[PDB]
């Protein structure tokens, strides 16, 4: 875990996410993918303490799983963010707080807007253009403040995420093996494989 | 050992009745006449003092009970179930409404409460309804006077005036003919002993009645002085010298 | 021990029926009966108070209609009391999924879990099963406006127009007869006040024996609202329609 | 009807005939006795020796609370040994506590509460059994009897069993002829006679005779078995008085 | 809490609970379950008494457990939802642990599982409805149809009806339907389903729904017109 | 601080041959530079022809060896008098110990 | 009749029914006999089968080292009792070094046993207990029955037609109870004793349960053809 | 009513002996133990014809060694064999070693009165335990709701259960093969049936030291069955 | 009829469970009296002891509850010990939560509630008793509170319980009509006392021995009762006038 980022355009939600999976002084994984697709225009990326992470987002998958399968219908994004807001609400209250910090993006359908919420393991939600967990957003909030528009096209994000990988490339210390990028849209879901 | 008894000692019969509800409703026709009548500027409630002997000092026992400083309640049945009834009233407005909000309850949410408290003795595992009707008159800032009758089965209606118990279907029809939307709180005391007389067999004076209101603000009966905001309890028992005195222009 | 006092209240009969349930039935069938008639552009909740007395204060009362969230409202046939212990529940039922979804809650989940309580008192716990028959009125962004119906059985079903409580045979039969899918809220209102009229056991319809309320999205633009009734509200449109 | 099919149930009357038909129970088994003394008390029971299998002297039926309380009881045997569990209980948790050991007076109401809980639930049965008992303590000797009901009152005298009726009219005798007091070794001799009189009324079956006393010169104020000796002296002085 | 043990052996040997629970499914409206060679259908009764409904609104007969399994059911309505809602919760959990979707086979042990704790857990009735499960494995295109009742036995069947007038249905279907020959596409099954249903229901109108379940997550429920497609065409056979 | 444990020292020694073995044991027990025993045992025949010792904190090893003593007990009345075989009695002593892995026996055991 | 439903209720003479059908539960099974001298103490059980495909129910438990007992009725209720016994004797081991006395592990079924007597829901014990061991004060033979009431003696038997071993030993209790030192004799006596109480059937190989304990004797039970001897 | 726990005045717990009469209702179970080898027969009793017959699973696999029939009210087994399966592995983890059968069915049989007023009621299902271990060799257990199980050499359990056993009873012998053993299973089977007998409503199984518990496939079962029935016409 | 054997309510609104707890109250055949003077209350009580076998001195219905609390049961004495046993507990209780003695009126009042709730659930059968409290409150003065049953309770210028109760009561009726006040005027407790026994002797028409009655005084600050001695002293006072 570490740099997972979330960009908001006109028309989609870009995550990218680093693919390391280290532990002690070894990379034991270079192509990691930390996410999990809570529904078909819903998309979690997550990062923090190691089983947590994943530990907590297979546990929201499965709990919106049911939800769509109980009402045959797709909870909006807005939903989706506001039950994992109170999820780790509740969690850091607890015996063993779940430390984990996520990113959700997603597609409204019944508005037709992308929805980006950056909600870190305390439970503080905020919807924002783009977003960024861990040490990245100390580089990625200045050059997007600078480089972003809100009118962008998901080519435009792609571009601008490049930006935002090539300055974390150079100036952070430690090695990330790259991002795992996704889209989504009204479409749903897609990978994007070369990056 | 245990309460073993976790299953309804009510239910449904094929005819559709609730048996203990209205056996509890029987109870309630065999015990005393009590009343109640809404005036506009207050509330009276009233009823006899069936003394058990003549050795027992009838002081000692209260059938108009004071819930909040505004609120005030009588009963018709079976006065140990009423008892009881006036205790869990009186904690319940502290617990579910005073220590949240830091203001006494106003009238329909205390008698709604009670009505709660009715229910679950009609539904709950081995325990039988309550045996009482009770009638509870009260004043709040925003809903102003208003006189609520609650029933075994935890029913509550509003009322304008009404009776229970003995004599309520000749009492009730008494206060139709009396009841106008224009009563002063004296008038309605005058129609209230005049109601009451009616059911009301041996002796009919201020040792025998028990009636009490819920008026004006009496800043005497509070306590304190000191507070402008706190001006005292709308709430008053009528003594035994003040009933008898409205007895001789009657 | 205790077993020899036992009713046996979640128990199936020879023929496969819960003794309770029906008999519960029976009951909710000599309460004051109450329809509900959904329109294109809003939904009526009409409800027959029990034989009211004279000095009954009519317009700080309630006893038929009751408000579960700005967007839902209940018609109730049965024991009042046993009706506001659900009432309370399913109000709080909803303030949890607004407060976890920061959404107001979709009608059919709200019934559904009401009637998933009803339903567990039939078949565990020992206990006598709620005597209280449902109509739910209410709207959200999904189906729009919406009717349904819940009985002691813990079983729901939706409705374009439905009674419950004394004389549905009646009333259904006379619902069937004037209704139509295109109809209007003022027309679905004079509807439910004539269809009370003919199948009251009073002698005439008046205003002191009425609980009326509408949910219409007469607001001002794409939003809802409820319309619980006044007394004087009552007297004047049950004069409009010609009943008085 | 059906008053007496529950236990708790009051019939008409104001009686709760569970309770009476647990005195049937102790009214069918064998007979046992106390003797209040001058400075303690004496215990003795009727051990119906229904076969020569029966090993003599290792079935015994007297029960010790504490050092300083015996018990004995008639009717069912597991239920008088359940109730002395529970004042063993009862007078360790005193004894902690206060750390003297437990009055007799005290002692009487724990069975006497513990007794009467099992009449107020229909989930429980009465006890089987008439209990005689007592001891020495700081005021001196008492003798109590304690029934099904949870009734219990202090006895000069007491007897339960088949020959309740012999043994308290032979009771009631010593009663009348020692105004001024019993001594405990006297009372030990006319507890035997006593189980002897009180076999008339259950002689299908030889018996055993079984005897234990509390004394503050004799036992020290504390609860022994009368053996060896000082009990074949006492049997022989009941074998004299029958013939 | 309520511990009294309702279903228990009489004299003869039966529990009268569970039998009186099969009285309640015997009432409930006709289900009908036909499997094919490369699909499964499951066909539903309506009952006509009830007009003035909103079908769009009214919970529907069939349901989906999980993308791939489907549940129907007949007896008591609101006892399903319960049998309903712990098969999904057990769908998710079990995607969750294994990493793999249900087998059919796994989720009707399941749910039968569930009927036979309530015929010996103290303070409970039986469930008064008897299931058909329905749906394909995971990577795998053999059609899978099971059926629970009250007892919870639970067993596999070529074609099975379950609720009222299910004996004159299973007649129908026992005769009608070739174990050697299965119908081979998806308008042969869903005309025989349709077929047995007709043999019961009264009209072809809104008083039949039927639901198609296909390989990979493919489920569909038909249309009233496309329904009422093939009760013509069978009326129409059947003049001859 | 109460500290639970404690040193009883000692040393334990088993050496295996091919139709027997041996498990040897000093019989000293001390606490910090004292004697407490000159002749303390604590190698023991267990039944089944299984010998052990819990060496380290002899409270905890009597505590342990106390318990699979009565683990054989039962593993006769539960199981129609079958012999515990070594590798058995090996397993079920690895349950013993594990069971207080919070909170552990503080002995080098050998059987 | 109407009193019983459970065993809760007294009846109007004051008997427990449910106690007492309880008891009849012990007269349905197979005999068994228990005695003892002053060095050894013996069980001897005559076991029963279902039929001639089946294995013989076995009759006796063993509850430590220096204790054990034989069952007669409902055996599900002896595996619960003899594993209390086993319990109690082991806690008694445990905690105390102290070889638990037969005289307290009667007085702790008998405890054990009443208080299935006097609550709701609960039933009494099906079964009757010959306890048998050899403790610090000697060899000792005890009568359990489910009533609550335990019973120390010489000799006894327990079952269907146990009343002609019972009046056996009732003969013979002068000559067996001086047979000291000799394990042999002492069954031989048991095994004649449990003849008394057959009928039709003989005491054949798989059909006899015999058991011993006393001084420098461990609680051991003979089944199959190391009972060949007594035949 | 009355308690669940009641004794009658003939000694016996009501449900209990109620228990029994379900399981004389159910179908037919059969097992015959040898030196060779158990065999485990059941018939399956398809209630309908569209009944998929290869479904009825009333033979089950408990452990390598120790294999399981029923009869009765089915469903309650479920829970019996899960217990059962759990014991063997347990006591495998606990001691490195297979559980003995008889250690097995007493703990299955620990279940059985745990009811009352715990479970509600008594298990409406008999079991035939089979299995083999390194003490005792092969074993076949009858395990009843009752709490109380036997040893058999062989065994019928269900509704032809008396007509069976009373055959059994003459053709058991101490020498029998395996091949005799399921020749015999399937003779018995077919006479108490009451629809004939064939390889789809009739299921053999088996547990051998070296191979372990075996269900026997529909192919190897109807040629046991035409041996059978050749054997019998050739005398 | 299964309304007759637990507390619930019969057709016509009754608990006969209640009511035959009460006709429980006589069952012991003794009538009890209680009467206030100006500074105490005086209760008394028959003492009938049947048997010779008995301890005289431990036949008692009459119990200290607290130093200032005085209790008298009419009723079987196992259930008259668990009341007292109870109250006992709760006089303690209440002076260890609120600092200050518990008053005789709400020591009734408590114990009236608790057995409100034997009559309203159903596992809890009603004491067959009726507690007639008293005390020489702080504040009200001479006090006598009685429960039943039933749950009633309420405060008395004089009663009497038993079975011969109601020639008692009107012989006190009758005697506070002509007095015109609401108790015995009269300055020592001896002599109240003595008023206790002579209406009670006129009452029932029975003569007493020191031996068949029993007689339980409350003053300020101690209720305390009067041995065998005590009360012959008393009966010699009442003889000589
Ligand atoms: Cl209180
Ligand atoms: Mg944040």
């Amino acid at each position: 875990m570490d740099i997972i980022l979330g960009i908001r355009v006109q028309d989609s939600v870009i995550l990218a996410s680093s693919k390391a999976v280290t532990r002690g002084i070894s990379v034991l994984k270079d192509s990691d993918d930390k996410t999990r697709q809570l529904s078909p225009h819903t998309l979690m990326s997550f990062a923090g303490e190691a089983g947590d992470t994943v530990q907590f987002a297979e546990y929201i998958q499965a709990n919106i799983q049911l939800y769509s399968i109980r009402e045959d219908y797709e909870l909006s994004p807005q939903a989706v963010s506001s039950f994992v807001r109170q999820e780790l609400a509740k969690s850091i209250r607890s015996r063993r707080p779940y430390q984990v910090n996520v990113l959700i993006g997603g597609y409204d359908k019944k508005k037709n807007k992308p929805e980006l919420y950056q909600i870190d393991y305390l439970g503080t939600k905020v919807e924002l253009p783009y977003g960024a967990h861990g040490y990245s957003g100390f580089y990625t909030f200045s050059l997007l403040d600078h480089h972003y528009r809100p009118d962008m096209t998901t080519e435009e994000g792609l571009d601008l995420l490049k930006l935002c990988v090539q300055e974390l490339e150079k100036r952070m210390p430690m090695d990330f093996k790259g991002v795992i990028v996704k889209i989504v849209d009204k479409d749903g879901i897609r990978q994007v494989d070369d990056f | 050992m245990t309460d073993r008894y976790s299953f309804s000692l009510t239910t449904f019969s094929p005819s559709g009745k609730l048996g203990q509800i209205d056996y509890a409703l029987t109870a309630v026709k065999q015990g005393v006449t009590s009343l109640g009548i809404k005036a506009t500027n207050g509330v009276v409630i009233a009823t006899e003092k069936k003394s058990s002997s003549p050795l027992a000092m009838s002081e000692t026992l209260s059938k108009v009970s004071l819930l909040t400083p505004d609120i005030g309640a009588v009963y018709s049945g079976m006065g140990p179930d009423y008892r009881v009834l006036v205790d869990k009233s009186r904690k319940v407005a502290h617990t579910s409404y005073k220590r949240i909000y830091g203001e006494y309850p106003p009238t329909k949410l205390l008698v709604s409460e009670v009505a709660k408290i009715m229910q679950e003795a009609t539904q709950s595992g081995g325990v039988r309804p309550f045996g009482v009707s009770l009638l509870i008159a009260g004043h709040d800032e925003f809903n102003g006077f208003s006189l609520y009758q609650v029933d075994p089965s935890g029913s509550y209606f509003p009322w304008k005036a009404t009776a229970i118990g003995k004599g309520s279907v000749a009492a009730k029809t008494f206060l139709e003919k009396r009841w106008n939307d224009e009563l002063e709180l004296e008038d309605a005391i005058h129609i209230a002993l005049l109601t009451l007389k009616e059911s009301v067999e041996g002796e009919f004076n201020g040792d025998t009645i028990e009636l009490a209101i819920i008026g004006d603000e009496n800043p005497d009966l509070l306590g304190y002085t000191g507070i402008p905001t706190d001006k005292g309890p709308r709430f008053r028992k009528l003594t035994s010298q003040e009933i008898n005195d409205r007895l001789e222009a009657l | 021990g205790s077993r020899r006092y036992d009713s046996r209240t979640t128990i199936f009969s020879p023929e496969g029926r819960l003794y309770q349930v029906e008999y519960a039935l029976e009951s909710i069938s000599h309460a004051g009966t109450a329809i509900g008639i959904m329109a294109s552009d809003g939904i009526v909740l009409a409800a027959e108070r029990k034989v009211t007395s004279t000095l009954l204060e009519q317009d700080t009362s309630t006893e038929k209609l009751y408000k579960l969230n700005d967007k839902i409202a209940v018609a109730v046939a049965g024991l009042t009391a046993d009706a506001e212990i659900l009432i309370n529940t399913a109000r709080i039922h909803a303030q949890n999924y607004l407060k976890t979804y920061n959404e107001d809650i979709p009608v059919e989940i709200l019934v559904r879990r009401l009637s998933d309580i009803k339903q567990g008192y039939t078949q565990h716990g020992g206990l006598r099963p709620f005597g209280v028959s449902f109509i739910y009125a209410g709207y959200d962004d999904r189906y729009g406006y919406q009717l349904y119906t819940s009985n002691p059985s813990g079983n729901y079903t939706g409705w374009k127009a439905i009674s419950v409580g004394a004389n549905t045979s009646a009333a259904q039969t006379l619902l069937q007869m004037d209704y139509k899918d295109d109809m209007k809220v003022d027309d679905a209102i004079e509807l439910a006040l004539k269809t009370l009229s003919k199948t009251t056991d009073s002698s005439a319809l008046t205003y002191d024996r009425l609980e009326f309320a509408t949910i219409r999205k007469g607001a001002n633009d794409g939003e809802v609202y409820q319309k619980i009734f006044k007394p004087q509200e009552i007297k004047d449109i049950l004069v409009k329609t010609g009943i008085t | 009807t059906g008053y007496d099919l529950s236990n708790s149930v009051f019939s008409p009357d104001g009686r709760n005939f569970q309770v009476e038909y647990a005195v049937k129970a102790v009214e069918n088994g064998t007979t046992s006795i106390g003797i209040k003394c001058n400075d303690g008390v004496v215990f003795a029971v009727e051990k119906l020796i229904t076969s020569k299998l029966l090993v003599p002297q290792k079935n015994v039926k007297i029960q010790v609370v504490d050092r300083h309380i015996g018990c004995v009881y008639s009717g069912l045997i597991p239920d008088g040994r359940h109730l002395v569990n529970r004042g063993r209980e009862e007078a360790a948790s005193f004894k902690k506590l206060y750390k003297t050991p437990i009055p007799i007076p005290a002692f009487a109401d724990r069975l006497g509460q513990y007794v009467q809980a099992h009449t107020l639930y229909n989930s429980v049965r009465p006890f089987g059994v008439s209990t005689i008992f007592g001891g020495v303590d700081k005021n001196g000797a008492h003798l109590y009897m304690l029934e099904p009901s949870g009734s219990y009152w202090g006895y000069k005298g007491a007897a339960t069993g088949k020959g309740r009726q012999s043994a308290k009219a032979e009771l009631e005798k010593l009663v009348d002829h020692h105004p001024e007091g019993l001594s405990a070794r006297e009372a030990v001799k006319q507890a035997a006679k006593i189980i002897y009189l009180a076999h008339e009324d259950n002689k299908e079956k030889d018996f055993e005779l079984e005897i234990s006393w509390c004394s503050l010169s004799e036992t020290n104020g504390l609860h022994k078995f009368v053996k060896g000796d000082l009990l074949q002296e006492a049997i022989d002085f009941a074998q004299k008085e029958i013939n | 809490g309520y511990d009294r043990a309702l279903s228990i052996f009489s004299p003869d040997g039966h529990i009268f609970q569970v039998e009186y629970a099969l009285e309640a499914v015997k009432r409930g409206t006709c289900a009908v379950g036909v499997k094919g060679k490369n699909c499964v259908v499951l066909g539903c009764e309506r009952r006509s008494t009830l007009k003035l409904q909103d079908t769009r609104i009214t919970p529907s007969k069939v349901s989906k457990i999980d993308s791939h399994v489907v549940l129907s059911f007949s007896g008591l309505n609101a006892d399903s939802r319960i049998l309903i809602e712990k098969a999904r919760v057990e769908a998710q959990s079990h995607r969750l642990t294994l990493e793999d979707p249900v087998t059919v086979e796994y989720l009707t042990r399941y749910v039968a599982g569930v009927q036979q704790r309530y015929t010996q857990s103290g303070g409970v009735r039986p469930f008064g409805v008897s299931t058909l499960i329905a749906g394909f494995d995971p990577r795998d295109d053999e059609p899978k149809l099971y059926q629970t009742e009250p007892s919870g036995i639970y067993s596999s069947w070529s074609a099975q009806t379950i609720g009222r007038n299910s004996k004159t249905v299973r007649e129908f279907l026992e005769k009608n339907y070739d174990r050697k020959e299965p119908p081979a596409t998806v308008e042969e099954c869903v005309k025989l389903t349709v077929r047995s249903l007709l043999e019961v229901v009264q009209t072809g109108a809104k008083n039949i729904e039927i639901t198609v379940v296909k390989p990979d997550s493919d489920i569909v429920a038909l249309s009233s017109e496309e329904i009422n497609q093939y009760v013509t065409q069978i009326e129409q056979e059947k003049q001859e | 601080q109460f500290n639970p444990y404690g040193d009883n020292g000692g040393t334990i020694l088993g050496i295996a041959g091919e139709d027997f073995a041996v498990l040897a044991g000093d019989t000293r027990n001390i606490t910090d530079y004292s004697i407490n025993s000159r002749y303390e045992p604590k190698v023991f025949d267990c039944g089944d022809n299984i010998v052990m010792s819990a060496n380290g904190f002899a409270a905890d090893g009597d505590a342990l060896v106390k318990r699979f003593k009565n683990s054989v007990k039962w593993y006769h009345f539960d199981h129609n008098d079958k012999k515990l075989s070594i590798n058995s009695a090996a397993r079920n002593i690895q349950h013993l110990l594990y069971g207080k892995r919070f909170f552990p026996y503080y002995v080098h055991t050998i059987i | 009749n109407n009193y019983d439903g459970d065993t809760v209720t007294f009846s109007p003479t004051g008997r427990l029914f449910q106690v007492e059908y309880a008891l009849e539960a012990i007269k349905q099974g197979s005999v068994t006999v228990g005695l003892r001298s002053n060095t050894h103490a013996v069980l001897v059980a005559l076991k029963r089968n279902a039929d001639e495909l089946s294995s013989y129910q076995k009759k006796i438990i063993k509850c430590d080292e220096h204790m054990g007992l034989s069952l007669a009725g409902l055996a599900p209720d002896a595996r619960v009792l003899s594993n209390y016994l086993r319990q109690q004797c082991n806690y008694s081991s445990l905690v105390f070094n102290r070889k638990l006395a037969v005289e307290r592990a009667g007085h702790l079924l008998c405890d054990k046993a009443q208080k299935n007597t006097q609550s709701y829901g609960g039933r009494p014990y099906g079964v009757g207990l010959l306890i048998i061991g050899y403790d610090k004060s000697g060899a000792h033979l005890l009568e359990f029955q489910p009533s609550g009431n335990v019973t120390e003696l010489y000799g006894t038997a327990i079952g269907a037609r146990s009343q002609g071993a019972k009046t056996y030993l009732e003969r013979t209790l002068d000559t067996f109870i001086k047979i000291d030192g000799n394990p042999d004799e002492l069954i031989k006596a048991g095994v004649e004793a449990i003849s008394q109480s057959l009928r039709d059937e003989s005491l054949t190989v798989d059909n006899l349960s015999i058991a011993i304990v006393g001084k420098d004797t461990p609680f051991t039970i003979y089944d199959g053809e190391a009972v060949a001897k007594y035949i | 009513d009355r308690g669940v726990s009641t004794f009658s005045p003939e000694g016996r717990l009501f449900q209990v002996e109620y228990s029994l009469e379900a399981i004389k209702l159910g179908s037919t179970a059969i097992g015959i133990a040898t030196k060779e080898g158990v065999v485990l027969g059941v018939e399956k009793r398809a209630t309908s014809p569209l009944l998929e017959s290869d479904s009825i699973e009333k033979i089950v696999e408990i452990d390598r060694h120790i294999g399981c029939a029923m009869s009765g009210l089915t469903a309650d087994a479920r829970s019996m064999i899960e217990h059962a399966r759990t014991a063997a592995v347990t006591h495998n983890l606990y001691y490195d070693e297979d559980i003995n059968v008889e250690s097995l069915t007493q703990s299955v049989c620990d279940l059985a009165l745990r009811f009352g007023e715990l479970m509600s009621r008594p298990f409406g299902v008999a079991l035939l335990i089979a299995g083999h271990d390194a003490d005792d060799g092969y074993q076949l257990f009858h395990a009843e709701p009752s709490g109380t199980f036997y040893r058999y050499n062989a065994k019928a359990i269900g509704s032809g259960s008396e007509g069976a056993q009373a055959e059994l009873l003459n053709e058991w012998h101490s020498s029998l093969t395996l091949k005799e053993a399921e020749l015999l299973v399937l003779k018995i089977l077919k006479q108490v049936m009451e629809e004939k007998l064939d390889e789809n409503n009739a299921q053999l199984s088996c547990i051998t030291k070296q191979d372990g518990f075996k269900i026997y496939d529909n192919e190897k079962t109807a040629e046991l069955i035409k041996e059978l029935k050749e054997k019998e016409a050739a005398e | 009829g299964y309304d007759r054997h637990i507390t619930i309510f019969s057709p016509e609104g009754r608990l006969y469970q209640v009511e035959y707890a009460f006709k429980a109250t006589n069952q012991t055949n003794i009538n009890s009296l209680a009467v206030r003077g100006k500074d105490c209350t005086v209760v008394i009580s028959q003492k009938k002891v049947p048997d010779k076998l008995l301890d005289p001195t431990t036949v008692s219905y009459i119990f200290c509850i607290s130093r200032t609390i005085g209790m008298v049961v009419n009723g079987p004495i196992p259930d008259a010990r668990n009341a007292a046993l109870r109250a006992k507990a709760e006089a303690a209780e209440f002076r260890y939560k609120y600092g200050y003695d518990m008053p005789c009126d709400v020591l009734a009042k408590r114990m009236a509630n608790l057995s409100q709730i034997y009559t309203q659930r159903a596992y809890m059968r009603p004491l067959g008793v009726i507690l007639t409290f008293v005390s020489v409150d702080e504040e009200l003065g001479p006090s006598i509170y009685k429960t039943d049953p039933a749950g009633y309770y309420v405060g008395y210028k004089a009663t009497a319980t038993g079975p011969k109760q109601q020639e008692i009561t009107t012989n006190l009726e009758n005697h506070f009509k002509k007095s015109k006040i609401d108790h015995i005027n009269e300055e020592s407790w001896e002599k109240v006392v003595e008023f206790a026994i002579t209406h009670m002797i006129d009452a029932l028409g029975t003569e007493f021995s020191k031996n068949d009655l029993e007689v339980g005084v409350a003053t300020k600050d101690k209720f305390f009762t009067l041995s065998a001695e005590n009360i012959e002293e008393r009966l010699v006072a009442i003889a000589e006038q």
